[PDB]
Parts: structure tokens; C-alpha cells; sequence
């Protein structure tokens, strides 16, 4: 609704908004599935898959992507707000890459200490916090998903 | 009150210099009864510590000639500020079924002396059915003196009371032992 | 636990005091520490 | 001894886990204290210092011996033997079973208590099973309800001191100039500060546990990272050319250093023993590939 | 695969149609994948038993 109202006003800022909406959407739409018909087992799995699955988004991706934005900010007025750096975030961890030595630059690190440091310690993270996922769920299993099923029923 | 914590029962036969020519006498107050209105040990009376002890007869005596069933253990007016961390039901007949006193709770029910409604409230709001349900847990052991308990208070009060639903009596919540559980 | 220890070390600027626990309840001719138990299974 | 020890010392070290000699290490632990308080009551046997400065059960504490240890943290006895025990019920009420426990075991003026050998000094597997006795776990859950506001403002300073960070970093030209100067400033007071506190730290806790790597690396990410942050900012002011990197690495570490703060405050603890062994496997990791 | 079309793009508002490839796409499919591996996972440890010699014999 506020993206829309704001698209009257003919203002930059309303594409994000929508857009974003868009894919909240279709996150909603899990809702309506998944718990409908002999479902809310495969729903239920270790908190309810997505409770415990987004402690990948707000800790390791937006949280910590603000950090690489900001340094690509830094990592040299198109430098305004956030737009510079995102397009290079974008288009660097899984894009090409281009970055001689020019005057006081020292590229050594940006591009070989950094997005190799940036890709490995992700791929880390995220094995051991699924090594997380698969002991949690050998237990809680039981019986009692039949009984949470039945109870948001 | 401190003389009843001792045992053998063979002061409280002998207490009749205490009871008479005291009482009737310039005492507008409570006769024996007092309250113990203090921070430890807060509330509670003659009556509440005798059917605290595997005991009877002094029951028997202080019932007999002494204070009313109707006198609220805890008391005052902060439920937070309380003797002792076991929640009963603030009420002689309340601390006896909750105890298990199958004699004791008998001779309260029925006596001519003095009475003991079942339908008594209690100063949260709750009663007897509300005790047994507050006290109860999950482990196996109390949950059969609980049931059983809740059973026998259910069949004598059909029997004494026929006229008055105990199921459908509301707290101070607008909740019944059913919904409490 | 290892957290509370090194907070109850305190900071570096400062020297922050201590507070012991229990009080000295005599049993016999001795610091305590009081604790409510409830075990329904223990008494049979 | 000629180690030091006595004789309810050496009770203690050849005791074990298993039940079969357990048996044989109460019953006799017992029976040598009451003899020794019926041939001399003057003296106390509990009381009775190693070459190492300790007692048996402090001893009992840091060898990882766990069944000898929960028996004398509670010892009751009765008749005659009264004082020689450390766990008196006052008056039991059905369930209710009030009790008071002695603490020889406190870490309020007492250097070298139980609580800090099971914490730093041992080194058993056990360690984590001996946090969960009555007068330990409860005398940590009054200790740890007490410091909770100094643990989460703790947090709120470091959260706006890295909001503060990203901000001013953020904005590098590679009033807008005296906001960067301060906040330069800002950020270099707290990477002193930091790099002060952590150097208190190691300083203080020189003895490690065995090398303290397993279970204090946090403190070590938090030292590195305040030692390039104030490494980056000491060199720009020199205009050197290596600033510019580094300084951001020192950012990135700290979102990684929130972390600590967060994962153990309350009903959230169980992620951190996960990311502890993970690298473990490093040994032949690195090694064996490439 | 997401790779190689990822650079600037001309005339476009760069502040929320790229923050939400990466930042929720990718979060997505990996977490449907591991939601398959944990199911997987499920149907290995237990419902495994000895019967897969009998529906072995079954096929046979």
C-alpha cells in the first residue's frame, strides 16, 4: 500500500517497495500450503523450517552483506548512499572480477585477501550451522509433530 | 501457638487454666485465636497448626469452644508477602483436603459445633476444587491423591449439598476448575 | 558460568566490589546458602 | 606425603567414576573421618593444604573424580556426627524439603574457590557435569539473574559503537569533515580500549586451561580485530598506502565478533559448542587438500 | 547459476532491485534443499531397519 501511494507522487524510492512486496508475497504463500493435508509433518520439521532456517538472512547475509557493501564503498560522486556499491557486491561474489594497481590503490587484498576470505568463511558458516540443523532434527522427531499439526489445525 | 509443636498431645488436655477465666472477660479481641499478622510465618492461627501435625484430638478441642473454620491462613491484602512458598488454599478446610486428612476433613464437613462450607471462596478467589487443581502436578504420584481427593470432596458434597453445583463455581477470573486445569 | 566469573571480575578501570552469598546461620557450636525442595518420588 | 597428600587425598585420586569402586571410597572416606574425629577432634582433616594448595575436595574438583565430589558437596550423617556435614534439612513438609547448603565453594572472598578450578583449572570431559549440582547450579542461577543489565548494555555500547564504525568508515572520501574527525577519533579511543581490556585479560589469565584455544578464541577475534582497527588508523594518518584494506577487515571481524554477545542470552545457548568443533577439523584440512 | 549478467545495468533504481536476489533467493533454495536433506535424512536413519533386503527379495 505505501509503495503504491508513493508511485502517485511519480518519486524514485516506489519501485523497491513493490518489488519487495512481491516477494514477501510469495513467502506467504507457504501459509496456505504445506499445512492443508497429511502436510504438517514435512511443515513442522525443526521449527518449522523457516523460524529456524532464517538465521541465515539476518545474521550471516543482510547484517553482514552491510559490511561488504560498505567496504566496496570504500574500496575505490557516484559514492552516494548505498547505491554505488551494490551493483559491485552483485556482480563481484558471484560475477567477474577487474582490479589492477592503479595510483594508491593496493589491490592485494581487496581482491585476494578479501573476496577470499568473504566466500570461505560463508561456505563455513553455513556447513555448520546445517551440521546444526541435522542434530537438532534426530531428536524432536518423536511423535509429537502429529500432535502440533493437529493443534494449528 | 507454640505450645502445640511438641508431641505426645499431653499439653493441650491440660490447658483449661488458659481457656476459661481469660475468656469472657474484657477480651473484645480474638479469645486465643490471635492472627500472627508478620512477615515470616504470616498469618496462620491455632487451628491451621494443629492440622498441620498428624493430629485429631487437639483439633477436636480447639474446634469444640474456639474460632470460626472461616478464617483465611495468609490473610491481608498482598498475595506476594506470604510465611511460607506452599500455596493450599488459605483456609483450614483447604489445608485438610489438600494434606490428605481423610479423618480431619470429616470431622470439619460435619460437626455441631461449627460447620465448614464447601462452597467457601478464598481470598484470590478459589476453593477447595480450585486448591486441588492449583497443587496438582504431572507426576504419577500425587496425581492419584489429587483425583481421589477431588472424588470423595465431589461425592460428600452431592451428599451434604445437593442443591448447589461446585463444578460451576467461578474464580476471581471468571474461570472454573476445568478451565484452571 | 564462565561469563558471570568474568563479569563478577569486573572491569579493568574500575575494582568492583564483591557480595557474598548466605548469611551466617548457626547450626551447631558458618556461611549457608538456603534452598526450597520439592521432590514428590523422593518421599514414597 | 611426600607429593603433599594424605590420606583422604589419596582416597580421592584412586577413586573413579565407575561404581564399583565407588562403594569402597565413600564408605571408607567416611569411616576415616569419623575415627578422625573421635581420636582427635581438634583438628580439621577437610582443611588440610596439598603441595598445590589445596584440599580434597578442591582436589576431587580439578582431577575430574565426579561421584566422590557430589558426595562430599552433600553430606548429611546424623546422631553424634552432626557437625561433620555440610547439608542440613530444616523441616521437610511432604515434597517441600527446605534445605541449606555450606559454601567452602564461593568465589566471594575466597581466591582459588571450587567454581574457578571447575571453570579454568580442569580440564575433564566432565566439567559441563559438574555445573548442574544443587548448590553450584542454584548459587549460578542467583549469581547470573543478578548481572543480566550489565551483560545487555554491554551489548547496546558495543551495537552503537559499531553503528557509529560503519557509519564514518562508511563515508571515506578515498560540516561533513569535522563528523569524520570525530568519529576517526571515536573509533580509535574504543580500538585502545578494546585492545587495552583483552591485553588485561590475557595478562590476568596467564595459565590458560591448556593452552586456552579451544574454549577463548572469542577473545583472541576480539583482540585482532581492535589490533587492526587501531593498525589501519595509526597508518592512515601516515597516508600509507596499506590503510585502506585492512581497515575493513577490522569491520567485517567485528560483525562476526556481535556474534558473542548474541547466541547465549536467554533459551538460545546451544549453537556455540557446534562452531567451536567445527574447527577442529582443520588439522589435516588445510593439509591434506591442495 | 548466477553468473556473468550481473553487472550495471543501465537506467535502473539500484536500491531494491538488488537487494533481493541474493538476500532471498538464494536463502530460499538453499534452505528447500536442506529442508530435503533433512527429510532424506528422516527416512534414513529410521525406516530403514533390515527391510531392504526383503524388498530386495521382493524385486527378485
Amino acid at each position: 500500500v505505501l509503495s503504491q501511494v508513493l508511485r502517485f507522487m511519480e518519486t524514485e524510492w516506489y519501485l523497491p517497495l513493490l518489488v519487495l512486496s512481491l516477494v514477501l508475497g510469495w513467502l506467504n504463500l507457504l501459509y496456505y500450503t504445506r499445512g492443508f493435508q497429511h502436510t504438517g509433518i514435512y511443515s513442522v520439521m525443526i521449527q518449522k523450517v523457516i523460524l529456524r532456517d532464517l538465521l541465515r538472512f539476518l545474521l550471516v547475509y543482510l547484517v553482514f552483506l552491510f559490511g561488504f557493501a560498505v567496504a566496496l564503498v570504500s574500496l575505490s560522486a557516484p559514492y552516494r548512499s548505498i547505491l554505488d556499491a551494490s551493483l559491485e557486491l552483485f556482480k563481484f561474489t558471484i560475477g567477474m572480477g577487474e582490479l589492477a594497481f592503479q595510483e594508491q590503490l593496493r589491490f592485494r587484498g581487496v581482491v585476494l585477501l578479501l573476496l577470499l576470505a568473504y566466500v570461505l568463511l560463508t561456505y563455513v558458516l553455513l556447513l555448520n550451522m546445517l551440521i546444526a540443523l541435522m542434530s537438532e532434527t534426530v531428536n524432536h522427531v518423536a511423535d509429537n509433530s502429529w500432535s502440533i499439526w493437529k493443534l494449528q489445525k | 501457638m507454640k505450645a502445640v509443636l511438641n508431641l505426645q498431645d499431653g499439653v493441650n488436655a491440660c490447658i483449661m487454666p488458659l481457656l476459661q477465666i481469660d475468656k469472657d472477660s474484657g477480651n473484645p479481641k480474638p479469645l486465643v485465636n490471635a492472627q500472627c499478622i508478620d512477615e515470616f510465618y504470616q498469618g496462620h492461627s491455632a487451628l491451621h497448626i494443629a492440622i498441620e501435625k498428624r493430629s485429631l484430638q487437639c483439633v477436636k478441642l480447639l474446634v469444640e469452644n474456639g474460632a470460626d473454620v472461616h478464617l483465611r491462613a495468609c490473610g491481608r491484602f498482598f498475595q506476594k508477602h506470604q510465611g511460607t512458598c506452599f500455596y493450599f488454599g488459605e483456609l483450614p478446610l483447604s489445608l485438610a483436603a489438600c494434606t490428605k486428612q481423610w479423618d480431619v476433613v470429616t470431622y470439619l464437613l460435619e460437626n455441631p459445633h461449627q460447620p465448614a462450607s464447601l462452597e467457601a471462596t478464598d481470598s484470590l478467589g478459589n476453593t477447595v476444587l480450585h486448591a486441588l487443581v492449583m497443587i496438582a502436578d504431572n507426576s504419577p504420584e500425587n496425581s492419584a491423591l489429587v483425583i481421589h481427593m477431588y472424588d470423595g470432596l465431589l461425592q460428600m458434597g452431592a451428599r451434604l449439598c445437593p442443591t448447589v453445583q461446585l463444578e460451576e463455581i467461578s474464580n476471581h477470573q471468571g474461570l472454573t476448575p476445568l478451565k484452571l486445569a | 558460568a564462565i561469563s558471570v566469573l568474568e563479569m563478577e571480575n569486573g572491569y579493568w578501570w574500575c575494582r568492583r566490589k564483591k557480595h557474598r552469598e548466605g548469611r551466617l546461620l548457626k547450626v551447631g557450636t558458618r556461611w549457608c546458602f538456603r534452598v526450597e525442595e520439592v521432590n514428590w518420588a523422593a518421599w514414597e | 606425603d611426600s607429593l603433599g597428600n594424605t590420606v583422604l587425598h589419596a582416597l580421592v585420586m584412586i577413586a573413579d567414576n565407575s561404581p564399583e569402586n565407588s562403594a569402597l571410597v565413600i564408605h571408607m572416606y567416611d569411616g576415616l573421618l569419623q575415627m578422625g574425629a573421635r581420636l582427635c577432634p581438634t583438628v580439621q582433616l577437610e582443611e588440610i593444604s596439598n603441595h598445590q594448595g589445596l584440599t580434597p575436595l578442591k582436589l576431587a574438583a580439578k582431577e575430574g573424580k565426579i561421584e566422590i565430589f557430589r558426595h562430599i558437596l552433600q553430606r548429611e550423617f546424623s546422631g553424634p556426627y552432626q557437625p561433620l556435614s555440610r547439608k542440613f534439612t530444616e523441616w521437610c513438609y511432604g515434597p517441600v524439603r527446605v534445605s541449606l547448603y555450606d559454601l567452602s565453594s564461593v568465589d566471594s572472598w575466597e581466591k582459588n574457590s571450587v567454581l574457578e578450578i571447575i571453570a579454568f583449572h580442569c580440564k575433564s570431559p566432565n566439567r559441563h557435569r559438574m555445573v548442574v549440582l544443587e548448590p553450584l547450579n542454584k548459587l549460578l542461577q542467583e549469581k547470573w539473574d543478578r548481572l543480566v543489565s550489565r551483560f545487555f548494555f554491554n551489548f547496546a555500547c558495543y551495537l552503537v559503537y559499531m553503528f557509529i564504525f560503519t557509519v564514518v568508515a562508511y563515508h571515506q572520501p578515498s560540516f561533513g569533515e569535522s563528523m569524520l574527525l570525530l568519529g576517526h577519533i571515536l573509533i580509535l579511543l574504543g580500538g585502545i580500549y578494546l585492545l587495552l581490556g583483552q591485553l588485561w585479560y590475557f595478562w590476568r589469565r596467564r595459565l590458560f586451561i591448556w593452552i586456552s584455544f579451544m574454549d577463548s578464541y572469542f577473545e583472541i577475534l576480539f583482540l585482532l580485530q581492535a589490533l587492526l582497527t587501531v593498525l589501519s588508523q595509526v597508518l592512515r594518518f601516515m597516508e600509507t598506502e596499506w590503510y585502506l584494506p585492512l581497515l575493513v577487515l577490522s569491520l567485517v571481524l567485528g560483525w562476526l565478533n556481535l556474534l558473542y554477545y548474541t547466541r547465549g542470552f536467554q533459551h538460545t545457548g546451544i549453537y556455540s559448542v557446534m562452531i567451536q568443533k567445527v574447527i577442529l577439523r582443520d588439522l589435516l584440512r588445510f593439509l591434506l587438500v591442495y
